[PDB]
């Protein structure tokens, strides 16, 4: 996911195009709804994969 | 304006558990697959027809 970003994104028409990579391994729900609160106002990510 | 126990249903719902949702009447709480477990006790406006 870091190695994907990098040398790849030649046509970028956008500018604030910043890819985040993270792992929660254990997937509990309180868990899962603070991460959603600290990914969205973590300076307004568009993407939730 | 928000009329909507879905999110309590759906954060009760990454166990699958069975949530009253007893504020309203609409359609789009009779669905099966977007509402797998949210079980309520009112009829939709279908009934009225
Ligand atoms: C999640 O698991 C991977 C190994 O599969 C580990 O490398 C990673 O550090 C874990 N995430 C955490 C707890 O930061």
């Amino acid at each position: 996911l870091r190695n994907l970003w990098g040398p790849e994104q030649a046509t970028g028409l956008p500018l604030d195009v910043n890819v985040v990579a993270l792992l929660m391994n254990r997937t509990d729900p309180k868990s899962l709804i603070t991460h959603v609160c600290d990914l969205m106002s973590g300076a307004r990510i568009h993407g939730l994969v | 304006d928000h009329f909507t126990p879905t999110p309590v249903s759906y954060t009760a719902g990454f166990y699958r558990i069975p949530v009253l949702g007893l504020t309203t009447r609409m359609s789009i709480y009779s669905d099966k697959s977007i509402h797998l477990s949210f079980l309520r006790t009112v009829p939709p406006y279908s009934h009225q027809s």
